[PDB]
RNA sequence: CGCGACCUCAGAUCAGACGUGGCGACCCGCUGAAUUUAAGCAUAUUAGUCAGCGGAGGAAAAGAAACUAACCAGGAUUCCCUCAGUAACGGCGAGUGAACAGGGAAGAGCCCAGCGCCGAAUCCCCGCCCCGCGGCGGGGCGCGGGAAAUGUGGCGUACGGAA
RNA sequence: UAAAUACCGGCACGAGACCGAUAGUCAACAAGUACCGUAAGGGAAAGUUGAAAAGAACUUUGAAGAGAGAGUUCAAGAGGG
RNA sequence: CGGUCCUGACGUGCGAAUCGGUCGUCCGACCUGGGUAUAGGGGCGAAAGACUAAUCGAACCAUCUAGUAGCUGGUUCCCUC
RNA sequence: GGCCGCUGCGGUGAGCCUUGAAGCCUAGGGCGCGGGCCCGGGUGGAGCCGCCGCAGGUGCAGAUCUUGGUGGUAGUAGCAAAUAUUCAAACGAGAACUUUGAAGGCCGAAGUGGAGAAGGGUUCCAUGUGAACAGCAGUUGAACAUGGGUCAGUCGGUCCUGAGAGAUGGGCGAGCGCCGUUCCGAAGGGACGGGCGAUGGCCUCCGUUGCCCUCAGCCGAUCGAAAGGGAGUCGGGUUCAGAU
RNA sequence: GACUCUUAGCGGUGGAUCACUCGGCUCGUGCGUCGAUGAAGAACGCAGCUAGCUGCGAGAAUUAAUGUGAAUUGCAGGUUGAUCAUCGACACUUCGAACGCACUUGCGGCCCCGGGUUCCUCCCGGGGCUACGCCUGUCUGAGCGUCGCU
């Protein structure tokens, strides 16, 4: 139960949120989870998508065991598209099928120091509350 | 290269001033370009000429009023530029020193008369 | 007429600059509900009041 | 509609203290607890105390 | 003669553009605006109308200074001072 | 030329002898339709506007 | 006195409404010297006023007013208080001795439909139907 | 005749400040109807209400008795319950209509003029120097300039005060 | 001269035994907009493809709108009001 | 410039006052553009209660106002007594 | 009296539901005196219901009811004011209407001609199209889409005042404000010239100057005419659309 | 056989019902801030392709700075910080209480600069001023107003 008197359980108030968060919203809503051995190594269960990271594809049509590099992360439409998840058009052309972050998980980070930075943080804090819970 | 701002505050005026002046110059002859018709890098172009002919403005304002000032700092009148712009209201209210400058009958009273500290048992 | 004065000429102009249908390359927008421009004026029919 | 319509009531604390006595003495039978609808099948008394 | 034929001979106009408002009620024989009233100092508003009341108001246009007034005011009006440089 | 509806023929003469390091005979002026203000400007019989247009960068 | 500005005398209306000679006006004429002296000097502040002569036609009043504005008043820390802005026109809102006399405000038996704010705030005391949440 | 004071009154693009207009849910001061009810209608009612005008604030107004009471007396203002649809008003018809005491929320008191006594002991402004400076203030120096005796500052205000 | 007091404007908020596109604000959408009146002023109608445009390549009759085949889709019995 | 008669045409018209023939006056109390003044219990009227933006024996716009009506119209499922 | 019906809330049904909810259609099977209800089939694609209580903006055939849509009339009334068309060719998928040539006609110089004022505001010019509009049709357009076009010392505004409107002073007014236009004003910031003091130019003589001396009426600020008053441009050529 | 009626299937016209909801309505809470340093409001302009809406002001779908940290997207274009958010520096067209006089955007005056002149006057461009009322102080004044000296 949520117990906070200054944020709401408006469904409409979260959908307006969500559907007009700014860009750097987007960034922290595109999120997804790591993979088990990133897990493992990193202590971070989850971290927001980047344009060149090696990722797969957990369900749907083209759910499968392959390992796919992002092409693009397009905000707007809260898609990401991937360099062999493509469907063919009518005439010959081959387009991207957009995949929602939360359904892909990623299997090799694209690693420069703010990235290193964030990871460092989200351990830190998750080792500070595990020293809290136990 | 990319004209940024960093690279302009230790200027002087008068590089900044021909800087300025070779950006208009460019920016004239982008427009004419796409005026007669030209190329989509051009077209293109001109916005980024535009944003650098306002950050050298801005950078000259900024140097010249930070100086003007430093000018005015010490004097009693200065230009109402100058002065501080808060709300109307703000600007006519008491100032501090004279919103709290008290009448020595009731200082006195207050000196004689301090509101105690005191506690009653139970 | 003819004789015009300044204020009325640029007023013109404005409204002659906006009597303009739209591109259509606004038309492939994501979140686009326009088709066509619905305050269009003919000279003929409205008569722009003044 | 009219935001001065009586929305709440009035009840004597008398007759609100007599049904939550009548709840509390309803509340000790399994046979109203079950058809209340709860599993008290395995409970070992109704009225479940535990320690402190 | 009474309707149509009469309908024939308007020909010109008794309001323009104001300068105050922007709206065709300045009479150009009076000299007076008949939605603001320019001239005055004072803008011409009533309280039998609600709905001219509301239509031009502090809510309808840019708000182009009290707009940041509001947003300047959030913070206390601060001046002459800059966020720590890095 | 097209220039801004603020301008006139003196300014417009100067400005285009800054510019263009050219000498400037008259110059008519009009409001079009739209707005701008467009300038015909005439230059001094020894200077050649084939050749003005030609570095200018019109043609 | 005060006469009814009504054209040609035709009120109308009811016979009990058809005067316009022997009107008087509220405020007095006191008051209403102070009006508009505080009016035509707009960046001054009235204290009071007194009276200094009548005959048939006229009447004389000297009006007090202060500049809010001179530091000789700023400074002076009994009589700043006339330099905040809640005692801005006094007089347009009958603060002053004149404006209070024709409010029919004080203490006792004889003023009780003022008891409150004003006559205004007594009325609105008065008329106005307490709906509690329980009643 | 001329010169010098004071008094009243002028002109300044004189030095430095201030007001104007907007919004107006709540507030203060004026002005102020008629539909309607009375089974007609004129007093009355609607109603000090709508419309109109002026003036503010973050609240406004009120406020420390020329009070209430007739008791074994209470003790500034404002708000809530009750007093009470009561006393009273009303073609005594329709209708209208408080306050005191009691219980609570809050709770804070003060200052002049005047009578007097202190060598005007008082205040504003310009210049230099030192510091402070985005609320223009503190200190030292001017045979610097004004305001003020047609009355500034200190003590002092009905609970008494002064020597 | 503070407090207890008032607040359908304004800046942020939180909630509801409320309405659910002829309702709820006139206005869920380029709404005080289009439009009407000389002017004061008056003042609308208008939501929904699909999970994703994958929005129908190509063949053919016709000048063309428009059809017959082929194809996408789970579904065109969802073909751009 | 005006509008007699045909009481003609039309009379869901070409037109919310038009058309045809026939008619009155045509140097004057003449016809007319633009400017200007008079505003609603007011103006203006060679006077018909005429005209005052298709509205005049008291214009138009918003509000008081959801004005009152002893008077017309309507008033939503079943069975049983 | 309703185990008739509608919407929402508190409890309850280890309720129903993508192996298919609501809604809709149904020559299907039934129940109830009835309000209505339950099954079967099809469509549809995401939610819904039974019982115990609570609440209400809770049930339509009518109101010359409101909003929206659709009929018969009906392929009907009508597309009839001002004399009138014809032949051939071209483009074109397609010609009664477009264009060109020829013929026959009309307006008849108070015009169906050539140009302006008010008003309109891009309708003006070229190309392209023929979805919609031009009450038949269109190869056409004042339609639609792309692009172009308005050049001044000597045309006019600008200036003056007219009938009139309108500030300051003044008066009145609770007040926003109003009256008033020379009326209860110390209403001139100018100058022939002389002197005084400063300055630049070969300080010659003059100019820019601050003061004194001297001289001096405005009918009242200001607005008010693209037909009134008001100096000064004509001839030839030029575009697709502009020419004093 | 035509036409007419009823019924059902299918197909049209039409947008009812059902389900959705970045919208309202009501209640409550905190704050409770405009303007001559130029407000509210109006007008006109600004995007590579841009009409409306939105944002902005000749620095014109924004500059500077801080934070975040790899995008914007309909089509093109070229990590020593793209984009967003915040916003404290700078900037902010013409009207509007609206301020030189009027409101055509017309006509001025004073001062200082750069062209001209080589200040000798014109003329051009630029910049700073030029409203009403009012308070304090300053300067210049007025009066057969009350005086004093000569
Ligand atoms: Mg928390
Ligand atoms: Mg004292
Ligand atoms: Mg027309
Ligand atoms: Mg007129
Ligand atoms: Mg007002
Ligand atoms: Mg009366
Ligand atoms: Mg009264
Ligand atoms: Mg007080
Ligand atoms: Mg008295
Ligand atoms: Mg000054
Ligand atoms: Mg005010
Ligand atoms: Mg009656
Ligand atoms: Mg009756
Ligand atoms: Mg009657
Ligand atoms: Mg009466
Ligand atoms: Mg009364
Ligand atoms: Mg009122
Ligand atoms: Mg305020
Ligand atoms: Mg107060
Ligand atoms: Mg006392
Ligand atoms: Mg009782
Ligand atoms: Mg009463
Ligand atoms: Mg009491
Ligand atoms: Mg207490
Ligand atoms: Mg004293
Ligand atoms: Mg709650
Ligand atoms: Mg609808
Ligand atoms: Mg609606
Ligand atoms: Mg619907
Ligand atoms: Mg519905
Ligand atoms: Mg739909
Ligand atoms: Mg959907
Ligand atoms: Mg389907
Ligand atoms: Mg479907
Ligand atoms: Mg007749
Ligand atoms: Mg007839
Ligand atoms: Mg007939
Ligand atoms: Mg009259
Ligand atoms: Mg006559
Ligand atoms: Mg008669
Ligand atoms: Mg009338
Ligand atoms: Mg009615
Ligand atoms: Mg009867
Ligand atoms: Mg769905
Ligand atoms: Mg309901
Ligand atoms: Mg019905
Ligand atoms: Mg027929
Ligand atoms: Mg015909
Ligand atoms: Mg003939
Ligand atoms: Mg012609
Ligand atoms: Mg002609
Ligand atoms: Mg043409
Ligand atoms: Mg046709
Ligand atoms: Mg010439
Ligand atoms: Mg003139
Ligand atoms: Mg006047
Ligand atoms: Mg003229
Ligand atoms: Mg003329
Ligand atoms: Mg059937
Ligand atoms: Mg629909
Ligand atoms: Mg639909
Ligand atoms: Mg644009
Ligand atoms: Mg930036
Ligand atoms: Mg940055
Ligand atoms: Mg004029
Ligand atoms: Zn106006």
């Amino acid at each position: 139960m949520k117990f906070n008197p200054f944020v709401t359980s408006d469904r409409s108030k979260n959908r307006k949120r969500h559907f007009n968060a700014p860009s750097h919203i987007r960034r922290k809503i595109m999120s997804s989870p790591l993979s088990k051995e990133l897990r493992q190594k990193y202590n971070v269960r989850s971290m927001p998508i980047r344009k060149d990271d090696e990722v797969q594809v957990v369900r749907g049509h083209y759910k499968g065991q392959q390992i796919g590099k992002v092409v693009q992360v397009y905000r707007k439409k809260y898609v990401i598209y991937i360099e062999r998840v493509q469907r063919e058009k009518a005439n010959g052309t081959t387009v991207h099928v957009g995949i929602h972050p939360s359904k892909v998980v990623i299997t090799r980070l694209k690693l420069d120091k703010d990235r290193k930075k964030i990871l460092e943080r989200k351990a830190k804090s998750r080792q500070v509350g595990k020293e809290k819970g136990k | 290269a990319k004209i940024k701002a960093r690279d302009l505050r230790g200027k002087k005026k008068e590089e900044l001033l021909k800087q300025l002046d070779d950006l208009k110059v460019e920016l004239s002859q982008l427009r004419v370009a796409k005026v007669t018709g030209g190329a989509a890098s051009k077209l293109s172009k001109i916005r980024v000429v535009r944003k650098s002919i306002a950050r050298v403005l801005t950078v000259i304002n900024q140097t010249q009023k930070e100086n003007l000032r430093k000018f005015y700092k010490g004097k009693k009148y200065k230009p109402l530029d100058l002065r501080p712009k808060k709300t109307r209201a703000m600007r006519r209210r008491l100032n501090k020193h004279e919103e709290s400058l008290k009448t020595k009958k009731q200082q006195r009273k207050e000196r004689l008369y301090p509101l105690r500290k005191y506690a009653v048992k139970a | 007429s003819s004789h015009k004065t300044f204020r009325i000429k640029r007023f013109l102009a404005k409204k002659q600059k906006q009597n303009r249908p739209i591109p259509q390359w606004i038309w492939m927008k994501t979140g686009n509900k326009i088709r066509y421009n619905s305050k269009r004026r003919h000279w003929r029919r409205t008569k722009l009041g003044l | 509609t009219k935001t001065w319509r009586r929305w709440h009531r009035r009840v004597n604390t008398t007759q609100k203290r007599y049904a939550i006595c009548s709840a509390l003495a309803a509340s000790a039978l399994p046979a109203l607890v079950m058809s209340k609808g709860h599993r008290i099948e395995e409970v070992p008394e109704l009225p479940l105390v535990v320690e402190d | 003669t009474k309707g149509t034929s009469s309908f024939g001979k308007r020909r010109n106009k008794t309001h323009t553009l104001c300068r105050r408002c922007g709206s065709k009620a300045y009479h150009l024989q009076k000299s007076t605006c008949g939605k603001c009233g320019y001239p005055a100092k004072r803008k011409r508003k009533y309280n039998w109308s609600a709905k001219a009341k509301r239509r031009n108001t502090t809510g309808t246009g840019r708000m182009r200074h009290l707009k940041i007034v509001y947003r300047r005011f959030r913070h206390g009006f601060r001046e002459g001072t800059t966020p720590k440089p890095k | 030329f097209i220039v801004d509806v603020k301008a006139n023929k003196h300014q417009i003469k100067q400005a285009v002898k800054k510019l263009y390091d050219i000498d400037v005979a008259k110059v008519n002026t009009l409001i079009r339709p739209d707005g701008e203000k467009k300038a015909y400007v005439r230059l001094a019989p020894d200077y050649d506007a084939l050749d003005v247009a030609n570095k200018i960068g019109i043609i | 006195g005060r006469k009814r500005p009504v054209p040609k005398g035709a009120t109308y209306g009811k016979p009990v409404h058809h005067g316009v000679n022997q009107l008087k006006f509220a405020r007095s004429l006191q008051s209403v010297a102070e009006e508009r002296a505080g009016r035509h000097c707009g960046a001054l502040r009235v204290l009071n006023s007194y009276w200094v002569g009548e005959d048939s036609t006229y009447k004389f009043f000297e009006v007090i007013l202060i500049d809010p504005f001179h530091k000789a008043i700023r400074r002076n820390p009994d009589t700043q208080w006339i330099t905040k802005p809640v005692h801005k026109h006094r007089e347009m809102r009958g603060l002053t001795s004149a404006g209070r006399k024709s409010r029919g405000l004080g203490k006792g038996h004889k003023f009780h439909h003022t008891i409150g704010g004003s006559r205004r705030a007594a009325w609105r005391r008065r008329n106005t139907l307490q709906l509690h949440r329980y009643r």
